[PDB]
RNA sequence: AGAACCUUACCUGGUCUUGACAUCCACGGAAGUUUUCAGAGAUGAGAAUGUGCCUUCGGGAACCGUGAGACAGGUGCUGCAUGGCUGUCGUCAGCUCGUGUUGUGAAAUGUUGGGUUAAGUCCCGCAACGAGCGCAACCCUUAUCCUUUGUUGCCAGCGGUCCGGCCGGGAACUCAAAGGAGACUGCCAGUGAUAAACUGGAGGAAGGUGGGGAUGACGUCAAGUCAUCAUGGCCCUUACGACCAGGGCUACACACGUGCUACAAUGGCGCAUACAAAGAGAAGCGACCUCGCGAGAGCAAGCGGACCUCAUAAAGUGCGUCGUAGUCCGGAUUGGAGUCUGCAACUCGACUCCAUGAAGUCGGAAUCGCUAGUAAUCGUGGAUCAGAAUGCCACGGUGAAUACGU
RNA sequence: UCAUGUUCACAUACCAAACGGCGCGCG
C-alpha cells in the first residue's frame, strides 16, 4: 500500500519500522513479537504507541532491529514506530509527544576514565 | 640505559639474525612427530650447543633513543616518555591527543 | 600546575605536524628512528645557521627534508656546496634518495625556537639573563607579535637556589585552542648547570583552521 | 622516454644540475646515481657530450 | 576488469583531496569510476604515563586515525591505466592500486 | 604496559684491563665462512673455505687483530646545586598589572557595594579608567536532521531461487565517513530597578554549560624523579667499569594497603535458546577437516583486513533437577597424569584431565565509593608480551534506591 | 566534654626566441 517508514534508535539499537495498513500484525526480524521479545516489559514498550493512538487492530509492521540488547532494542523499536505513525498521520504529534515517545533518549554509556574503576566509581580510598 | 646494556642488546640482535636458519631447522627436527628418536635427541643437544643469545626470546625491546627497558611501545619503538615528547613536538605523524 | 604543551594541544587545529608521512606499523618505528637521526644530524651541523623547524616528509621510498632557517645563505653556502654535502649525508642516514628544501624565516624575532636559541646563547656566554629576556620580549613586540611570554629557569646568575622568572607582554591566550601560539624551548648549559628557556609567541587568532 | 633516444640515464640529466627522478637537487649529490630511475646527477652540459 | 584503489591517510582533508584528484583524472580520461566510498577510520588509541617516575593516574591518551577511501574505476582503458600510473599523489597519503 | 634465562641494576664463584661502547694513529690482515678439543660459559687453542669491492693504481674505503696512550665507562652520591617532566590544593574562581588617586610609609583602591551567576558570569552603582592570565567560547565525542557517495557494508520494492541478501538487481533504509543545518534564554507569559537575571511553556531530537572528555591561572608543598633523559659539583678508573654461569628480586613468626572469589535458592548444576559494542592481526590472526575426555596436535584455506581470523558474548529466557544441608554452596590445598611457549619451566610459568574438598553461614572498633544510563551486576577487547593478569586501559548488556534540607 | 606539637635553617637586591623548404627583393 503506502508503507510509512521510521528509524528508531536507543542506546546502540537501530530499528527500521515499516508501517502498513491492515491487521494488527508485528513481525520483528521474521519473528513474531512474542518470539523475538520473550519479555513482558519489552512487549509492552513496543506495543505502547499503538495502544495510545488506537490503531492496534489496524496496522501491519515489518521491523528490523540491530545492535544493543533486549531493552535497548525494544526502546528503539518504540521510537521507530512513533516516527512512522507521525509520518502516516502527522496529527498524532501532540498525543505522541505528550506521552513522551517522540524524544530520542540520548543516554548511552559513560566512557571509562583513567584513574577510575568504572565511569565514576573511584578505587577505595584510605588515609593510612 | 648503560652503554654496556645497549651494546648487549645489539649483540643479541646480531646473533639472532645470524643463527636464525639453523635454529629454525633444529627446532623443526625436534618438533617433527614423523622423525627418528636418535635424530631428535641429537637436534636437542645441538640446539643447546648454539649460543644462548641466538634465541630471540633473549632480546628485550628497549627505547631506541634512551635504551629504557620499560614502558615500551612497539608501534613507535620508543618508551612512553620519549613517545610523549615526540608527540607533543609533532614528530610522530598523525598522533594527537584523544578525547571521546 | 603543569600546563599542556601548546603545540601538541593545537596539532590538527591551528598547528601542523613536522613529520608528515604515512606508514603501516611494519615501517613506522623505523621511519621514526630515521627521522630522529636526520634531525639530530641536521641540528648538529647547522647549529650556527639558525634553524627553526626541520620538516620531514617522505614519499615513495624517498625523504624530503625542509629546513626552516633564518640564514639560508649560510645553510646553502656558495653554489650549494654545503646543501649538497648535507643532502648526501641525509640520504645515507635514511637509506633513500634525499631532497633538501630551505624555507626562509623572514622574522626570526617572532620565531619562538630561534628566540629561545638566542637567549640560551646569550646565557651561555654570560649575558645578564634578565636583560636578554627583556630584549627578546621587546623585539618580538616591536616586530608585531600580538603577544609574547618568555620564561627562564634555574640557577640564574649562578645562584645557589634555583628560581624561574618570566616576562609577558600583550595577550597570550593559552587556553584558546584557535589561538596561534608558537612555542618552543631551549637549554643553556652554563658553568653552573642547565638553565631552561621557554618562549610563547601569540601571532594572532586563526579562524579558518 | 627511458632507453629511447633521449633517455636521461643513457646520456645524462635534462635539468641544469639536478636529477630526473626528483630525488636529488643539490651540488652535494654531484655524481651520485639514483635508484628510482637510475639517472646520474651531473652537469646537464654533458648531455651534449656523451 | 575494474581497477580498485585504496587510499589510506592520517589526515582526512588530504585523503579527500587525493581521492577527488583521482576521480578527476578518471572522469577526464574517459572512464566509469564508481565513486569515492569512505571506508571506516581506524582510531588506534595509546595511553601513556606522563610522569617520569611514580603517579599512575596521570596519563595521556593519544590516537592515530587512519582514513580509508575505496575508489573503483570500471573499464580500464589505455589512457586511463597509463594516466593513473603517471599521476603521483601527495606524500602523506598511501595509495594502493589493486587490479584483480 | 608484565623478574625462569634475558630483563638485572643484587649475591656467589670464574674472568678482562684503552676496555662491552666511541674517535684517533700505528702496522699485520678482505669481510665472512666451516667445523673441532678444553671449559659452566665467558673463552683459549686449533684445522678448512674465501682472500673480495674501487685506484691517476706510491693505494684506498667497507671490516677484524695487536700496541701505545689521550680517553672511554659508572642504573656510583647529592631531586636541598639543576633542566625537563609530574602529583597536589583544584577545574577551586580566583591572581595580577599600567595609569590615575589616597597614605610619611608597608600598602590601599580597581578587584569592595546592590542584585545575579557554575563562574572576578553579567548588569547597576562607584577615584577610578583600562588591560592581562584564568571563567566562557573556539577542539573531540555523543544525541536529531539534510546533501554527497555506495563496497568488502544495506535489502524497501522487483524477478529468480539450493529459502542463505544468495544472485540478477536496486541506492530506498541501517550503516559508513566528508560536508552542511540545529540550541542562542531565540519566542511567550509573569517576577525584577524601565536592568542583568530568575520562574514556568511553546515548539523541538535536544533547553538553559544538553550528556561526557580534552583544557589545570598566579602560586603552594626546598613534594616526586640525578634509575627515562639531560646536567653543575663530588667520587671510582687492573675498578663503584666490562664479560660469564648459577642464585636472588618469588624468602615468611608477623602487620597494613588495594583487589579477586565466596559464604548460596534473586542460587548451583544439566539441556535447549536469544540480543552487543569496541578492538587486534605477517617472526601475526589462524578457519575447515582429522585425532585427543581436554589443554592441545596434524594438515591447511584465507587476510595487512566493513571481505578472512581471533570470535561461541555473558547476565537473560524456557524446561528439569537440588530443597536450606558446610550442602549438587565454596573452591583453597595437595597427589597423580599431561599440553604449550621456551636453549631451559627445580628454585620459579600458564593451562588441561582425574582425584582431594580447607577456611568460610554476610564479618569488632572503624571505614570507602556512588546523584543516571550513574551505582550494582554481566561478559568482551587491547597494550606490554616467546610464555606469563584477579592489575591497567577501553567496550557494550541489564539497570536501580534516594536527595526533606544545610 | 576537644590537651600537646624538639633544635637550627628563606632565596632572589641596576633560468630571455630556432630549423628546413618555397618564394620576392636588395644589392
Ligand atoms: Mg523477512
Ligand atoms: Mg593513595
Ligand atoms: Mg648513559
Ligand atoms: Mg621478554
Ligand atoms: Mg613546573
Ligand atoms: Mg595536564
Ligand atoms: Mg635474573
Ligand atoms: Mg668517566
Ligand atoms: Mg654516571
Ligand atoms: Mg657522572
Ligand atoms: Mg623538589
Ligand atoms: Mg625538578
Ligand atoms: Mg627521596
Ligand atoms: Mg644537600
Ligand atoms: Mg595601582
Ligand atoms: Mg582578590
Ligand atoms: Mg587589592
Ligand atoms: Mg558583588
Ligand atoms: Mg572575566
Ligand atoms: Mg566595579
Ligand atoms: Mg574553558
Ligand atoms: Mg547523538
Ligand atoms: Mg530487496
Ligand atoms: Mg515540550
Ligand atoms: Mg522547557
Ligand atoms: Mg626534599
Ligand atoms: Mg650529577
Ligand atoms: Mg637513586
Ligand atoms: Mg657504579
Ligand atoms: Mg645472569
Ligand atoms: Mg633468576
Ligand atoms: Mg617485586
Ligand atoms: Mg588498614
Ligand atoms: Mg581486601
Ligand atoms: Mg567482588
Ligand atoms: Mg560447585
Ligand atoms: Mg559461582
Ligand atoms: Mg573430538
Ligand atoms: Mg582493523
Ligand atoms: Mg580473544
Ligand atoms: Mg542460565
Ligand atoms: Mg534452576
Ligand atoms: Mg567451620
Ligand atoms: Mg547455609
Ligand atoms: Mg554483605
Ligand atoms: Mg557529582
Ligand atoms: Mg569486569
Ligand atoms: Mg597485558
Ligand atoms: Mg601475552
Ligand atoms: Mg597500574
Ligand atoms: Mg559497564
Ligand atoms: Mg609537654
Ligand atoms: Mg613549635
Ligand atoms: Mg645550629
Ligand atoms: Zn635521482
Amino acid at each position: 500500500e503506502n508503507q510509512y517508514y521510521g528509524t528508531g534508535r536507543r542506546k546502540s539499537s537501530a530499528a527500521r519500522v515499516f508501517i502498513k495498513p491492515g491487521n494488527g500484525k508485528i513481525v520483528i526480524n521474521q519473528r513474531s513479537l512474542e518470539q523475538y521479545f520473550g519479555r513482558e516489559t519489552a512487549r509492552m514498550v513496543v506495543r505502547q504507541p499503538l495502544e495510545l493512538v488506537d490503531m492496534v487492530e489496524k496496522l501491519d509492521l515489518y521491523i528490523t532491529v540491530k545492535g544493543g540488547g533486549i531493552s535497548g532494542q525494544a526502546g528503539a523499536i518504540r521510537h521507530g514506530i512513533t516516527r512512522a505513525l507521525m509520518e502516516y498521520d502527522e496529527s498524532l504529534r501532540s498525543e505522541l509527544r505528550k506521552a513522551g515517545f517522540v524524544t530520542r533518549d540520548a543516554r548511552q554509556v559513560e566512557r571509562k576514565k583513567v584513574g577510575l574503576r568504572k565511569a565514576r566509581r573511584r578505587p577505595q580510598f584510605s588515609k593510612r | 640505559a648503560k652503554q654496556s646494556m645497549k651494546a648487549r642488546e645489539v649483540k643479541r640482535v646480531a646473533l639472532a639474525d645470524k643463527y636464525f636458519a639453523k635454529r629454525a631447522e633444529l627446532k623443526a627436527i625436534i618438533s617433527d612427530v614423523n622423525a627418528s628418536d636418535e635424530d631428535r635427541w641429537n637436534a636437542v643437544l645441538k640446539l643447546q650447543t648454539l649460543p644462548r643469545d641466538s634465541s630471540p626470546s633473549r632480546q628485550r625491546n628497549r627505547c631506541r633513543q634512551t635504551g629504557r627497558p620499560h614502558g615500551f611501545l612497539r608501534k613507535f619503538g620508543l618508551s612512553r616518555i620519549k613517545v610523549r615528547e615526540a608527540a607533543m613536538r609533532g614528530e610522530i605523524p598523525g598522533l594527537k591527543k584523544a578525547s571521546w | 600546575g603543569q600546563k599542556v604543551h601548546p603545540n601538541g594541544i593545537r596539532l590538527g587545529i591551528v598547528k601542523p605536524w613536522n613529520s608528515t608521512w604515512f606508514a603501516n606499523t611494519k615501517e613506522f618505528a623505523d621511519n621514526l628512528d630515521s627521522d630522529f637521526k636526520v634531525r639530530q644530524y641536521l641540528t648538529k651541523e647547522l647549529a650556527k645557521a639558525s634553524v627553526s623547524r626541520i620538516v620531514i616528509e617522505r614519499p615513495a621510498k624517498s625523504i624530503r627534508v625542509t629546513i626552516h632557517t633564518a640564514r639560508p645563505g649560510i645553510v646553502i653556502g656558495k653554489k650549494g656546496e654545503d646543501v649538497e654535502k648535507l643532502r648526501k649525508v641525509v640520504a645515507d642516514i635514511a637509506g633513500v634518495p634525499a631532497q633538501i628544501n630551505i624555507a626562509e624565516v623572514r622574522k626570526p624575532e617572532l620565531d619562538a625556537k630561534l628566540v629561545a636559541d638566542s637567549i640560551t646563547s646569550q646565557l651561555e656566554r654570560r649575558v645578564m639573563f634578565r636583560r636578554a629576556m627583556k630584549r627578546a620580549v621587546q623585539n618580538a613586540m616591536r616586530l608585531g607579535a600580538k603577544g609574547i611570554k618568555v620564561e627562564v629557569s634555574g640557577r640564574l646568575g649562578g645562584a645557589e637556589i634555583a628560581r624561574t622568572e618570566w616576562y609577558r607582554e600583550g595577550r597570550v591566550p593559552l587556553h584558546t585552542l584557535r589561538a596561534d601560539i608558537d612555542y618552543n624551548t631551549s637549554e643553556a648549559h652554563t658553568t653552573y648547570g642547565v638553565i631552561g628557556v621557554k618562549v610563547w609567541i601569540f601571532k594572532g587568532e586563526i579562524l579558518g583552521g | 622516454e627511458r632507453d629511447g633516444l633521449f633517455c636521461a640515464r643513457i646520456f645524462g640529466p635534462v635539468k641544469d644540475y639536478e636529477c630526473l627522478c626528483g630525488k636529488y637537487k643539490r651540488l652535494k649529490h654531484r655524481g651520485v646515481i639514483c635508484e628510482k630511475c637510475g639517472v646520474e646527477v651531473t652537469q646537464t652540459k654533458v648531455r651534449r657530450e656523451r | 576488469q575494474r581497477i580498485r584503489i585504496r587510499l589510506k591517510a592520517f589526515d582526512h582533508r588530504l585523503i579527500d583531496q587525493a581521492t577527488a584528484e583521482i576521480v578527476e583524472t578518471a572522469k577526464r580520461t574517459g572512464a566509469q569510476v564508481r565513486g569515492p566510498i569512505p571506508l571506516p577510520t581506524r582510531k588506534e588509541r595509546f595511553t601513556v604515563l606522563i610522569s617520569p617516575h611514580v603517579n599512575k593516574d596521570a596519563r595521556d591518551q593519544y590516537e592515530i586515525r587512519t582514513h580509508l577511501r575505496l575508489v573503483d574505476i570500471v573499464e580500464p582503458t589505455e589512457k586511463t591505466v597509463d594516466a593513473l600510473m603517471r599521476l603521483d599523489l601527495a606524500a602523506g597519503v598511501d595509495v594502493q592500486i589493486s587490479l584483480g
